[PDB]
RNA sequence: ACUAUGUUCACG
RNA sequence: GUUCCCGGGCCUUGUACACACCGCCCGUCACACCAUGGGAGUGGGUUGCAAAAGAAGUAGGUAGCUUAACCUUCGGGAGGGCGCUUACCACUUUGUGAUUCAUGACUGGGGUGAAGUCGUAACAAGGUAACCGUAGGGGAACCUGCGGUUGGAUCACCUCCU
RNA sequence: CCCGCAGAAGAAGCACCGGCUAACUCCGUGCCAGCAGCCGCGGUAAUACGGAGGGUGCAAGCGUUAAUCGGAAUUACUGGGCGUAAAGCGCACGCAGGCGGUUUGUUAAGUCAGAUGUGAAAUCCCCGGGCUCAACCUGGGAACUGCAUCUGAUACUGGCAAGCUUGAGUCUCGUAGAGGGGGGUAGAAUUCCAGGUGUAGCGGUGAAAUGCGUAGAGAUCUGGAGGAAUACCGGUGGCGAAGGCGGCCCCCUGGACGAAGACUGACGCUCAGGUGCGAAAGCGUGGGGAGCAAACAGGAUUAGAUACCCUGGUAGUCCACGCCGUAAACGAUGUCGACUUGGAGGUUGUGCCCUUGAGGCGUGGCUUCCGGAGCUAACGCGUUAAGUCGACCGCCUGGGGAGUACGGCCGCAAGGUUAAAACUCAAAUGAAUUGACGGGGGCCCGCACAAGCGGUGGAGCAUGUGGUUUAAUUCGAUGCAACGCG
RNA sequence: UAGCUAGUAGGUGGGGUAACGGCUCACCUAGGCGACGAUCCCUAGCUGGUCUGAGAGGAUGACCAGCCACACUGGAACUGAGACACGGUCCAGACUCCUACGGGAGGCAGCAGUGGGGAAUAUUGCACAAUGGGCGCAAGCCUGAUGCAGCCAUGCCGCGUG
RNA sequence: GGGAGAAGGCACGCUGAUAUGUAGGUGAGGCGACUUGCUCGUGGAGCUGAAAUCAGUCGAAGAUACCAGCUGGCUGCAACUGUUUAUUAAAAACACAGCACUGUGCAAACACGAAAGUGGACGUAUACGGUGUGACGCCUGCCCGGUGCCGGGAGGUUAAU
């Protein structure tokens, strides 16, 4: 009963893109905003907000280049049933380094490309092709 | 499936039994031999296939096929047994080595003579 | 109303 | 005149058939072989418990027999050694279990084997739809009851209605 | 190791050759002899058997056997599954365990970063070097994926203090319902019981017979006793966790849903063992017993009929109290949560306007059917997913052997539950496809039947076969499609 | 294989150990282990590695190197810096042994070799010349450790066979 | 529940010690007190006295006499304790709890009795009598021709009158 909230975010993104939907509302969090901002900053999502004081609702705004969706594939790696922490050198590279892996490192949440250059590892949250 | 279920009960590897109980990874084995006799095969074949019961040295009692045309095996006579099913006589799962011990070579053979234990002409 | 069976292996 | 018998045509449907119903196919019974459980038992292997046992050695105790150095009043003290003894304990002995491997008259099913016997249970509405559970019955597939499932078929023969 | 003679002189086999898999003919043999790693070859024209020639592949080796990994994503952590192929416990409750909404702290266990020590040498790996070359030996390097300690990093996970409200739960108020348990009573009908009427059948079946009847049955009427089940309403209606639950009325009682608030403040989700419920059939004890009906009997059917059909008919079916613990206990589809185009209904709520006339738009629960993307081996599923993801559990690993044996646990028993191995096969299986078939359906047709007419089968002879006979009775044709046939 | 466990789990004190300790005693307390598998059963030397694999893994632990264990079977201690001692010692046992019958031997899982088992696996060779080892000032003596040789296509690799 | 005293073991005498006789039993002279007592609750002087542990010690032997199970395995019959041929049979025979059939509606069936009357029973079908079987578990199949019993009343035959 709602065990992983981050996977649920990534399904709403995946299932929003399949339905050709413009925006994707969901319950917000600290870690949701961190992931959503990394996806925006590189350019899978086109802007977002966090409208609400008491009961916040983070809504995304999905991107579409052609008729095809922008987020080709997006999957949870370090699920709560099996946490997957990778070291500096053992960090993955999705799609041979043209997709990203969101990685929660000690200096905040960031991309796998930034984690290599920063010089540290962490929990790999999700691969994004 | 389910990683927690596997931690609790790991993957049981399928211990596939050996075809030929001759034991202790032996290439061949001696046999005293009893009852040399003919037997009919399964459906599409029909013949009188030459075969013998073999009192093995370790204690087992196995049937073994006698390859080639004609043989010297009878009543007793100490023979050597190698592995290999016939796939026709159901139950027979070994072959007598022709050439070794009291089992002589096949008479008048030219082609393929390591099999069937015959010397040069 | 009831009303059984078609030896063996093959030929495609 | 078209309900039926025979054959054929088209469409649809079920099929475990494709040598295509003159198809496939189930179980007993008969014979041979193989592995396998039960079985009055029998013969080992290992081992638990309960005791007896007590050789050598080690230690503790010492009436007995001794006895090179130290101490010495030249008497012997000390201390030692043997012998005895107690504890510890190996072999071995007895009883009774457990377990495990051989083997056993006979017996229960199981598998396999080109052309054995009896039927025809299933696959088509397989000619009583099949199957599941369960109980009773029966040479054999099985049959019958009770409840369940569709993984059943036809639902232009009724006749009369929206 | 170096010269010195000598002479090609002393120095080549053995697998295979049907597909997989590089390479073909001829004789011999005739499901025999034999081959076989898998499929399979041989029944008188064998590329597969045996030989011969010819080829192909390796070559001082070659093959066969055994043994390990690979291919096998066929135990799947990287990397599989469970509607129908093997596989969701029958369904719940629930401790240990696994997992856990959200915002601040705060540690630093996990996690991450660095650093130092160590991870023996050989081995492996790379650049060299040394044996005539190689194998072999060998220098240096990398590596030894590690473990320990030490210092930091705080995003995440954990621990720990407060929270907070979306989850989760409580209270108020109604609505619907075969939810349950206990107790009454109602009408129809069936059976038997007593009597009236009444005169030969009744009953049954494909057709009969057994059976009931001149003792007066059946039919009909009146009065009575019982027991069991509830017509119509009644529906792809409702309720229940599943099993399951239908006349009507009260007693006690569990849950569900809606309405708008208030409160608690993560109390949650799953759940190995464990406990509870769990159709029908059974079982025990005590009742009850109309109808029905295993067993059983008789009559038919039949070659037989331990069946189907008929007439009888006991356990059971019913009630109280226990046990059993299984079913195709089935949506063959585990439980909880989130997310993702529609349409037609049913059912039960509740709000806003005009109830201004059986209205109309809305929003919730539960539910039947058809379909989109997507998924699927296909069939199909499709917001009640078999779609897209997460948490946890159960289960699967070829068919037979076998859900069987042995042992445990439970049971009065029946048996249930847990659950093998030897042996044996190269398949077993699922969906769909084209045919063919059906004592499946529809629509046609034909001397197919009906409606006729004359024949064969009886006799004698002619002719042809079978057979038998014979020195020979030449040879072929031998269901329709051989037999006054060649 | 679901419970095992009484020196068992801890304390105080004494003894003993090169050293601490239920190592071992006396008393005191009633624990300890156990579903993150105790106990019991079957199997097994362990590692560096080896083979395999794209890797994860899977299999394996002959040869070379480290550690452990054992020395005819079952015990005990003595000696020593070190052993509860492969070619010491002492008992006991089973099996071979020689005798004058009183009693004695003996220990190839060192190297060769034999019988037996097996599908299967080798010379009763030479040598301390080197490299370590033992004692000794050394010289040397000793050494089946090592270095050579035999045998075997058992492998890996070279050149043959014009 | 048992089997079970299964089987099979070990320890036992005497003398000191722990303890100039111990836990235990036991209770006096006292002293509270409570009242009038055969008092309550202290109190513990004497008597009493196991059972142990440890150390000695004698004998061939220590439960030394008398007293006082033999044990185990397979199996027939009867479940069991019980009863039986006084005086040759103690059993597998009888009985037995339990089971079935059957009769019996109370002035009960039935029994003793020419009868009155008694028992059954001062009981009333969850009771009573008879018959068979014989705890308990798994069960108990087919035959109603024959003999009995039960029910039916038309028809045949049929006594007294
Ligand atoms: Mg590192
Ligand atoms: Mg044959
Ligand atoms: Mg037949
Ligand atoms: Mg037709
Ligand atoms: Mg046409
Ligand atoms: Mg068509
Ligand atoms: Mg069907
Ligand atoms: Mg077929
Ligand atoms: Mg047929
Ligand atoms: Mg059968
Ligand atoms: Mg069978
Ligand atoms: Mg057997
Ligand atoms: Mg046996
Ligand atoms: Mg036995
Ligand atoms: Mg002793
Ligand atoms: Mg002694
Ligand atoms: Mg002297
Ligand atoms: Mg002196
Ligand atoms: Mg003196
Ligand atoms: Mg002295
Ligand atoms: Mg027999
Ligand atoms: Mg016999
Ligand atoms: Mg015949
Ligand atoms: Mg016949
Ligand atoms: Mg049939
Ligand atoms: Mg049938
Ligand atoms: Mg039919
Ligand atoms: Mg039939
Ligand atoms: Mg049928
Ligand atoms: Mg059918
Ligand atoms: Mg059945
Ligand atoms: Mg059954
Ligand atoms: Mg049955
Ligand atoms: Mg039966
Ligand atoms: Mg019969
Ligand atoms: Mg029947
Ligand atoms: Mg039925
Ligand atoms: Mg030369
Ligand atoms: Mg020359
Ligand atoms: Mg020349
Ligand atoms: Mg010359
Ligand atoms: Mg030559
Ligand atoms: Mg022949
Ligand atoms: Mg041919
Ligand atoms: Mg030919
Ligand atoms: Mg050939
Ligand atoms: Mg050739
Ligand atoms: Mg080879
Ligand atoms: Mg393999
Ligand atoms: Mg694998
Ligand atoms: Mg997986
Ligand atoms: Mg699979
Ligand atoms: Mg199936
Ligand atoms: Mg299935
Ligand atoms: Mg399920
Ligand atoms: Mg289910
Ligand atoms: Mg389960
Ligand atoms: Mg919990
Ligand atoms: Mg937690
Ligand atoms: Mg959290
Ligand atoms: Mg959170
Ligand atoms: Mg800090
Ligand atoms: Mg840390
Ligand atoms: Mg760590
Ligand atoms: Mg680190
Ligand atoms: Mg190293
Ligand atoms: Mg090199
Ligand atoms: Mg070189
Ligand atoms: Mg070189
Ligand atoms: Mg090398
Ligand atoms: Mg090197
Ligand atoms: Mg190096
Ligand atoms: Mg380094
Ligand atoms: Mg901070
Ligand atoms: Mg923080
Ligand atoms: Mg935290
Ligand atoms: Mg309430
Ligand atoms: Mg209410
Ligand atoms: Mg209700
Ligand atoms: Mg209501
Ligand atoms: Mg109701
Ligand atoms: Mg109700
Ligand atoms: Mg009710
Ligand atoms: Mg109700
Ligand atoms: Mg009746
Ligand atoms: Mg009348
Ligand atoms: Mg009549
Ligand atoms: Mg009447
Ligand atoms: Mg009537
Ligand atoms: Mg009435
Ligand atoms: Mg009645
Ligand atoms: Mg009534
Ligand atoms: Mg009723
Ligand atoms: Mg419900
Ligand atoms: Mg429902
Ligand atoms: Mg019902
Ligand atoms: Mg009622
Ligand atoms: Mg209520
Ligand atoms: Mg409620
Ligand atoms: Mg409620
Ligand atoms: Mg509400
Ligand atoms: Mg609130
Ligand atoms: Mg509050
Ligand atoms: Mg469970
Ligand atoms: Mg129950
Ligand atoms: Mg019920
Ligand atoms: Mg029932
Ligand atoms: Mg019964
Ligand atoms: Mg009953
Ligand atoms: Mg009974
Ligand atoms: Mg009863
Ligand atoms: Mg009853
Ligand atoms: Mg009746
Ligand atoms: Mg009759
Ligand atoms: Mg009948
Ligand atoms: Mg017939
Ligand atoms: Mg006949
Ligand atoms: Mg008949
Ligand atoms: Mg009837
Ligand atoms: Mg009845
Ligand atoms: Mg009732
Ligand atoms: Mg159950
Ligand atoms: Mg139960
Ligand atoms: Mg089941
Ligand atoms: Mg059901
Ligand atoms: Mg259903
Ligand atoms: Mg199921
Ligand atoms: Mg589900
Ligand atoms: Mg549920
Ligand atoms: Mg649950
Ligand atoms: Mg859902
Ligand atoms: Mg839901
Ligand atoms: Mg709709
Ligand atoms: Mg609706
Ligand atoms: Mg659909
Ligand atoms: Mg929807
Ligand atoms: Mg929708
Ligand atoms: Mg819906
Ligand atoms: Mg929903
Ligand atoms: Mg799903
Ligand atoms: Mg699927
Ligand atoms: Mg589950
Ligand atoms: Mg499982
Ligand atoms: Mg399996
Ligand atoms: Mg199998
Ligand atoms: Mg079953
Ligand atoms: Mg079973
Ligand atoms: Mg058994
Ligand atoms: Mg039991
Ligand atoms: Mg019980
Ligand atoms: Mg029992
Ligand atoms: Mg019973
Ligand atoms: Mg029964
Ligand atoms: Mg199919
Ligand atoms: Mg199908
Ligand atoms: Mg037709
Ligand atoms: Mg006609
Ligand atoms: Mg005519
Ligand atoms: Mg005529
Ligand atoms: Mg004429
Ligand atoms: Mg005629
Ligand atoms: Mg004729
Ligand atoms: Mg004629
Ligand atoms: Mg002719
Ligand atoms: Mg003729
Ligand atoms: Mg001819
Ligand atoms: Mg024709
Ligand atoms: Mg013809
Ligand atoms: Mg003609
Ligand atoms: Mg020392
Ligand atoms: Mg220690
Ligand atoms: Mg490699
Ligand atoms: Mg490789
Ligand atoms: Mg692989
Ligand atoms: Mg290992
Ligand atoms: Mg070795
Ligand atoms: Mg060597
Ligand atoms: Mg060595
Ligand atoms: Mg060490
Ligand atoms: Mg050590
Ligand atoms: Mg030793
Ligand atoms: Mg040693
Ligand atoms: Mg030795
Ligand atoms: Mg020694
Ligand atoms: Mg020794
Ligand atoms: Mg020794
Ligand atoms: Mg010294
Ligand atoms: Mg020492
Ligand atoms: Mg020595
Ligand atoms: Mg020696
Ligand atoms: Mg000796
Ligand atoms: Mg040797
Ligand atoms: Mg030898
Ligand atoms: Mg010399
Ligand atoms: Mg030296
Ligand atoms: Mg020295
Ligand atoms: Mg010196
Ligand atoms: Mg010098
Ligand atoms: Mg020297
Ligand atoms: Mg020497
Ligand atoms: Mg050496
Ligand atoms: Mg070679
Ligand atoms: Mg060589
Ligand atoms: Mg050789
Ligand atoms: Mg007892
Ligand atoms: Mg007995
Ligand atoms: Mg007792
Ligand atoms: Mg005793
Ligand atoms: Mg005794
Ligand atoms: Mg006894
Ligand atoms: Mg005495
Ligand atoms: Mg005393
Ligand atoms: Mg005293
Ligand atoms: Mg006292
Ligand atoms: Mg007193
Ligand atoms: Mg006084
Ligand atoms: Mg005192
Ligand atoms: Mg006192
Ligand atoms: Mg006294
Ligand atoms: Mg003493
Ligand atoms: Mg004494
Ligand atoms: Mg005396
Ligand atoms: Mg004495
Ligand atoms: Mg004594
Ligand atoms: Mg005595
Ligand atoms: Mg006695
Ligand atoms: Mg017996
Ligand atoms: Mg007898
Ligand atoms: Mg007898
Ligand atoms: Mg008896
Ligand atoms: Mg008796
Ligand atoms: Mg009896
Ligand atoms: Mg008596
Ligand atoms: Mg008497
Ligand atoms: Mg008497
Ligand atoms: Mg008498
Ligand atoms: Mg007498
Ligand atoms: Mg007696
Ligand atoms: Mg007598
Ligand atoms: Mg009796
Ligand atoms: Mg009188
Ligand atoms: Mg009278
Ligand atoms: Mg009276
Ligand atoms: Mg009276
Ligand atoms: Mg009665
Ligand atoms: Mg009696
Ligand atoms: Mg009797
Ligand atoms: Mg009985
Ligand atoms: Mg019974
Ligand atoms: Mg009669
Ligand atoms: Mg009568
Ligand atoms: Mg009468
Ligand atoms: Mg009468």
């Amino acid at each position: 009963s709602m065990q992983d909230p981050i996977a649920d975010m990534l399904t709403r993104i995946r299932n929003g893109q399949a339905a050709n939907k413009a925006a994707v509302t969901m319950p917000s969090s600290k870690l949701k905003v961190a992931i959503a901002n990394v996806l925006k900053e590189e350019g899978f999502i086109e802007d977002f907000k966090v409208e609400g004081d008491t009961k916040p609702e983070l809504e995304l705004t999905l991107k579409y280049f052609q008729g095809k969706a922008v987020v080709e594939s997006i999957q949870r790696v370090s699920r709560p049933g099996l946490r997957i922490y990778k070291r500096k050198d053992e960090l993955p590279k999705v799609m041979a380094g043209l997709g990203i892996a969101v990685v929660s490192t000690s200096k905040g949440v960031m991309t796998d490309r930034a984690a290599r250059q920063a010089g540290l590892g962490g929990e790999i949250i999700c691969y994004v092709a | 499936a389910t990683v927690n279920q596997l931690v609790r009960k790991p993957r049981a590897r399928k211990v596939a039994k050996s075809n030929v109980p001759a034991l202790e990874a032996c290439p061949q084995k001696r046999g005293v031999c009893t009852r040399v006799y003919t037997t009919t095969p399964k459906k599409p074949n029909s013949a009188l296939r030459k075969v013998c019961r073999v009192r093995l040295t370790n204690g087992f009692e196995v049937t073994s096929y006698i390859g080639g045309e004609g043989h010297n095996l009878q009543e007793h006579s100490v023979i050597l047994i190698r592995g290999g099913r016939v796939k026709d006589l159901p139950g027979v799962r070994y072959h007598t080595v022709r050439g070794a011990l009291d089992c002589s070579g096949v008479k008048d053979r030219k082609q393929a003579r390591s099999k069937y234990g015959v010397k040069r002409p």
